[PDB]
Parts: C-alpha cells; sequence; structure tokens
C-alpha cells in the first residue's frame, strides 16, 4: 500500500542483481590488469556498459518514487544515491558533447608531447620524462623549459575544450537544482534530516576558510625557510622577500615540496631510516612483508585476511612474459572476494605502501555487511585517510626496532626526529595550501564570480597572494594551465586531500590518546592495543548509512573538522622552525616576479 | 515490474571465502516411539 515498502523491494532486488554484476564487472578489470591483451580489453567494454546499462535502468525505474514519503533512513539515503541520474537528464546531444569532450581532453592530457627546440623527432611525455627531468636535475633553465613547453602544449590545446566543459557542467548543476558545479562536488558531504548533525553547502567553505587561517602560520614559516635554502642554494633568481617560482618546487606543478629535502636538509650528516639493508640482509620478500602487515593488524585486534587473497592476488610483478598496471589500488570485487594487486619491491616505501593497502582492504571489508548502495566510506575522504594513518603508525621507529628491522642500539635525538619532522611537513605541510587554492579556485570559476577574460590573471594573483608562488614568464588567457593538473584534467574533486590530511591527524591524535602514550605524537604506537583496535572498527563497520559527523564523532568525539591535531604534532617543528625564522623575513611580496627587472 | 521470479542461483567458484564456502549438510533425524524398533547399532561379545 504504502510507497516506502515498494522502495524497499525495489533495492531488495537491485542489491541481489548488482552484487553479481558489479562482481562479474570487477573480476574483468582484475583478469585485464593483470594480464594486458586485447580481448581482456573487449571483455571490460562488454562488462562496462552491461553495468552502465543497468545503472541507467534501474535509475530511470526507480526515479518515480518521491523523496518526500520515506520515513527510514536508510532506503531513504539508498534511494538518493541510486536516484541521482548524472548526465542523463541533460539533452542527449549534449550529454555526447560531453563524454566527446572528455575522452578527447583525457586523451590529450594522457598523450601530450614535448619536443626540444634542437631535435624535432625527439620528443618526451609527461609520465615518464618530464616529471624526472624536474624531479631530479638541479639546473634552472631544463626545469624552465621543460614547465613552460608542457604549458604550452597542453593549456591551449585544452583552453577551449575546458570552457566548453565548464559551460555544460553549469547546465549540468542547474538541471539537478544545484547553483553550480562546485555545489554539485560539495554535494558529497551533505546530511539532512538528523538532528545534531547537520551540514550545509557553504558551512563547508567557511571550515575550510577557518581552518586554512588557522594553518597559515606553519606554511609561511616554512616557506620562509624554503625560501632561505633556496637562497643559499640558488643566489641569482629569486628575492629574499618574494614569492617562489612554480618551476622550483619539485613536481609538475608544486604540489608537494618532498623532492626539495635533500636542498633543505637541516642536517645532512645524521643517517636517515631506511630499512632496505635490512630488507635484503635477512632475505625478506612480499610474502613476508604482507605476513608482518598481516600481524600488525592482527596485534590491535582486526581480523587476518582471507584465504582467497593469500591464493589467488598477485603479490609479485608478473615476470616480463605478461605486462601489468601495478599502481598501489585495493579492489572490492564483492561477494566477499578481496584483491591486492602492485608490483612489490624490497623497500622501506613499498613496505608503508603494502601496509596502506591492506589498511585499505581492511577498510573496505569492515562495511562488508552493509547493502549495496552503502558499502562506501561515510564520505570519500576516510578510506586513504585509514590507508595512510597504517602507513604513519608503522613508519616509528619504535615499531621497527620491535619487529626487528632496526638494532636497538640505534639512538634517538633531537636531530634525526627535527628532520623527520621536516620531511613529513615537506610532504604534507606544502600540499594544503595548493590543494585549497585549486578548489577554491574551481568552486569560483563554476559559480561564476569570475568573468572568462581573467581566469589566469586572477588565479596567478591569488596564488602569489596565498600560496607564495609567482610565475618565472608572464602568461596570457590564451592557457589552461589549471588542466595540466591529472585530478582537474580528468574530472575529480581535489578538496579531497586537505579533507584527508585533516581526517588522518585527527584520527591518529585520537588513537593516541586512546592508546595511553606518553611524549611526542610521532613516536606514537597503537600496537599491542586492542582498545585502539575496537575503537577503530567502532567507526569502521557504519560504513556511510549514517552521517560523516556522527562516525566522526564516534572515532574522536567531535562532529566537525578541527586543526588542533596538525599543530600539536608539529608544534616541536613549529618552535624550531620559529626559531630558525628569527634572521630571516616572514612573508611574501606579491610585485615581485622573475620576469620583472 | 513488481512481480519476480522466485530462484535464484548458488554461483560457486574454487576461489570463495570460506563463510561463502559451498559446505555440504546432511540432517539426521530419529524418533523415540514406542514401536517395533528394526534399526540399531551391533554389538560383539569375547569367546566361549
Ligand atoms: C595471459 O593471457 C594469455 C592469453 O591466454 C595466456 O597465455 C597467459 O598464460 C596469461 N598469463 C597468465 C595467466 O599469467
Ligand atoms: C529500516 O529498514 C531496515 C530493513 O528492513 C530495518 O531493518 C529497520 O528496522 C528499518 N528501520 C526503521 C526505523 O523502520
Ligand atoms: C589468524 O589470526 C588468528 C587469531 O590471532 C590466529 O589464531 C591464526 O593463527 C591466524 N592465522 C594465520 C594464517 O595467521
Ligand atoms: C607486543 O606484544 C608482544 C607480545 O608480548 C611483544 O613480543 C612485542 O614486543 C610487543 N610490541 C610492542 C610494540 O609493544
Ligand atoms: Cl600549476
Ligand atoms: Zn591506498
Amino acid at each position: 500500500s504504502t510507497i516506502e515498502e515498494q522502495a524497499k523491494t525495489f533495492l531488495d532486488k537491485f542489491n541481489h542483481e548488482a552484487e553479481d554484476l558489479f562482481y562479474q564487472s570487477s573480476l574483468a578489470s582484475w583478469n585485464y590488469n593483470t594480464n594486458i591483451t586485447e580481448e581482456n580489453v573487449q571483455n571490460m567494454n562488454n562488462a562496462g556498459d552491461k553495468w552502465s546499462a543497468f545503472l541507467k535502468e534501474q535509475s530511470t525505474l526507480a526515479q518515480m518514487y518521491p523523496l518526500q514519503e520515506i520515513q527510514n533512513l536508510t532506503v531513504k539515503l539508498q534511494l538518493q544515491a541510486l536516484q541521482q541520474n548524472g548526465s542523463s537528464v541533460l539533452s542527449e546531444d549534449k550529454s555526447k558533447r560531453l563524454n566527446t569532450i572528455l575522452n578527447t581532453m583525457s586523451t590529450i592530457y594522457s598523450t601530450g608531447k614535448v619536443c626540444n627546440p634542437d631535435n624535432p623527432q625527439e620528443c618526451l611525455l609527461l609520465e615518464p620524462g618530464l616529471n624526472e627531468i624536474m624531479a631530479n636535475s638541479l639546473d634552472y633553465n631544463e626545469r624552465l623549459w621543460a614547465w613552460e613547453s608542457w604549458r604550452s602544449e597542453v593549456g591551449k590545446q585544452l583552453r577551449p575544450l575546458y570552457e566548453e566543459y565548464v559551460v555544460l557542467k553549469n547546465e549540468m548543476a542547474r538541471a539537478n537544482h544545484y547553483e553550480d558545479y562546485g555545489d554539485y562536488w560539495r554535494g558529497d558531504y551533505e546530511v539532512n534530516g538528523v538532528d545534531g548533525y547537520d551540514y550545509s553547502r557553504g558551512q563547508l567553505i567557511e571550515d575550510v576558510e577557518h581552518t586554512f587561517e588557522e594553518i597559515k602560520p606553519l606554511y609561511e614559516h616554512l616557506h620562509a625557510y624554503v625560501r632561505a635554502k633556496l637562497m643559499n642554494a640558488y643566489p641569482s633568481y629569486i628575492s629574499p622577500i618574494g614569492c617562489l617560482p612554480a618551476h622550483l618546487l619539485g613536481d609538475m606543478w608544486g604540489r608537494f615540496w618532498t623532492n626539495l629535502y635533500s636542498l633543505t636538509v637541516p642536517f645532512g650528516q645524521k643517517p636517515n631510516i631506511d630499512v632496505t639493508d635490512a630488507m635484503v640482509d635477512q632475505a625478506w620478500d612480499a610474502q613476508r612483508i604482507f605476513k608482518e602487515a598481516e600481524k600488525f593488524f592482527v596485534s590491535v585486534g582486526l581480523p587476518n585476511m582471507t584465504q582467497g587473497f593469500w591464493e589467488n592476488s598477485m603479490l609479485t610483478d608478473p615476470g616480463n612474459v605478461q605486462k601489468a598496471v601495478c599502481h598501489p589500488t585495493a579492489w572490492d570485487l564483492g561477494k566477499g572476494d578481496f584483491r591486492i594487486l602492485m608490483c612489490t619491491k624490497v623497500t622501506m616505501d613499498d613496505f608503508l605502501t603494502a601496509h596502506h593497502e591492506m589498511g585499505h582492504i581492511q577498510y573496505d571489508m569492515a562495511y562488508a555487511a552493509q547493502p549495496f548502495l552503502l558499502r562506501n566510506g561515510a564520505n570519500e575522504g576516510f578510506h586513504e585517510a585509514v590507508g595512510e594513518i597504517m602507513s604513519l603508525s608503522a613508519a616509528t621507529p619504535k615499531h621497527l626496532k620491535s619487529i626487528g628491522l632496526l638494532s636497538p642500539d640505534f639512538q634517538e635525538d633531537n636531530e634525526t626526529e627535527i628532520n623527520f619532522l621536516l620531511k613529513q611537513a615537506l610532504t604534507i605541510v606544502g600540499t594544503l595550501p595548493f590543494t585549497y587554492m585549486l578548489e577554491k579556485w574551481r568552486w569560483m570559476v563554476f559559480k561564476g564570480e569570475i568573468p572568462k577574460d581573467q581566469w589566469m590573471k586572477k588565479w596567478w594573483e591569488m596564488k602569489r597572494e596565498i600560496v607564495g608562488v609567482v610565475e618565472p614568464v608572464p602568461h596570457d588567457e590564451t592557457y589552461c594551465d589549471p588542466a595540466s593538473l591529472f585530478h582537474v584534467s580528468n574530472d575529480y574533486s581535489f578538496i579531497r586531500y586537505y579533507t584527508r590530511t585533516l581526517y588522518q591527524f585527527q584520527f591518529q591524535e585520537a588513537l593516541c590518546q586512546a592508546a595511553k602514550h606518553e611524549g611526542p605524537l610521532h613516536k606514537c604506537d597503537i600496537s599491542n592495543s586492542t582498545e585502539a583496535g575496537q575503537k577503530l572498527f567502532n567507526m569502521l563497520r557504519l560504513g556511510k548509512s549514517e552521517p560523516w559527523t556522527l562516525a566522526l564523532e564516534n572515532v574522536v568525539g567531535a562532529k566537525n573538522m578541527n586543526v588542533r591535531p596538525l599543530l600539536n604534532y608539529f608544534e616541536p617543528l613549529f618552535t624550531w622552525l620559529k626559531d630558525q625564522n628569527k634572521n630571516s623575513f616572514v612573508g611574501w611580496s606579491t610585485d615581485w616576479s622573475p620576469y620583472a627587472d | 515490474p513488481n512481480c519476480y521470479f522466485p530462484l535464484q542461483s548458488y554461483g560457486f567458484r574454487p576461489t570463495y571465502g570460506v563463510g561463502h564456502q559451498p559446505y555440504r549438510v546432511v540432517v539426521l533425524s530419529f524418533e523415540l516411539l514406542h514401536a517395533p524398533a528394526t534399526v540399531c547399532g551391533p554389538k560383539k561379545s569375547t569367546n566361549l
């Protein structure tokens, strides 16, 4: 009689059919990615349009249920997540235009090539060379040439395509009752109908602005220190009060400052923690690394992995006969099947990456009992954060000493810990302003606050204002340099990394408080603490059937993002950095540019 | 649209989890009622 029970029955049938269909599709993906052939690609296409056709058919079948007449929250969220029609509500001609634009611009990003001005037949792709050209070579001219050539080759092509893409996304947003595509992407963090746990769409912007305001002292101190180090490095390129150049930041767009650790190491004579020598000395392999991760996870009370994972998953490079793409990825095929695929090498970085991947597996198996629509994290930002917190815990020298990878005679001191905190800051503190800047610029172009003819000017002005980076070569509006990034150029959100950075350290603080550990947080370990494991599981189990604020309170007791854990973590580095910065200017001047003399 | 075929399939493959593994089950049922008993276990003795 009522409509909620009809929706319940429809969801009951949808879960059963979609389980088998998604299992088939994901198994096809696993067999294609492990064994690169052409018939595997064909099976991928077959499963892909089969799954997409099932999705569109189910949406067009269940759209007729009005959301206003359901009281059970779980089925409400199920029907809300299913009822999102995506690009289908738009006209078919514009939908095909949008997908053609996506395909063309993705191909432009993936196959973009730049040739040196001395050999027309010698050209380099972005992946397997341009990154290295500027992430290993210290020459200013080569980095400048690579940056300029890449941007001039990609942005000029991608400018009108990105304009049409943005326009189509605005029509898409207004079609389904959102003001802008930025609002559509912000819609991930929305929950309604739960008292004491609601969240608005502008609340996210307000909170991220407040958090960035609270964090900016650390960024500016690190910026001053890095500028001083680069002054000691490159004496004739940057003003001691101006912004850093774009092509002197380590990676393609200045996303991470991990590369500059070698140039900006405070104490280059202290040894660095590397268990690769202990890796090769004890004849460790991939199976022993994953057993070590298994025992680390069982130490807190989490269950060990299933037999199928240790029987069928590929834990090593499949030789040279068969090629495979082995980026670290955790696969949830469904029906109780879990898999990992990554070319394992005997390195410490592969140890931490394996810990991260099995943390992903643990998170994914945590909500295996939840329905098909709800087998995902409370939002997008919990998966990778939970993966990274495990690597952070395992990177502690105390755990390595306990598991016998470092000799107990190793002497921990202030210098080594300062170096560790500085490299962690270069990896983490550097990316927060850039992610905030990029996502805010995307919001503000989507909302229409900026006319077309000054996108790049405003982009660079606000960058030299907040992120302290000034271009070495002046650029016109013919460029689409934002589309030079994988995330911008393939339709992904980017505030996810800032949210993850907040979440992972908030979780680390909460678990360390639950672990009864004394001292600095970087030394904190959570092993041999079943209380930490049960606290982790208490949020692991829900999935996303409940508001993300409730899931966050389940582990930390707070209903919103806060920046106290990050500053508490980096306080020793805070005081060391402010002690160093007494004789150096703090801040940056927006007027100075390398091209202006 | 609301009327479905009430039979499903037990998709079985040798790379499945133990909880989902295809266990084999047979149930044995007895009856303790007053009636001429035809079946019960054997027993043997020693030597003369
Ligand atoms: C990859 O597929 C080819 C084609 O059937 C097959 O010969 C080869 O054994 C496969 N590689 C495996 C199973 O590792
Ligand atoms: C919502 O539906 C689920 C699935 O049948 C049921 O277990 C649960 O009790 C329902 N909740 C309410 C409040 O009706
Ligand atoms: C799995 O964990 C249980 C509980 O700690 C342990 O008894 C068992 O030996 C483990 N199995 C393997 C294969 O490590
Ligand atoms: C954890 O407990 C085991 C069992 O006593 C012990 O061997 C190991 O050293 C402990 N590790 C830590 C880090 O406390
Ligand atoms: Cl950039
Ligand atoms: Zn991961």
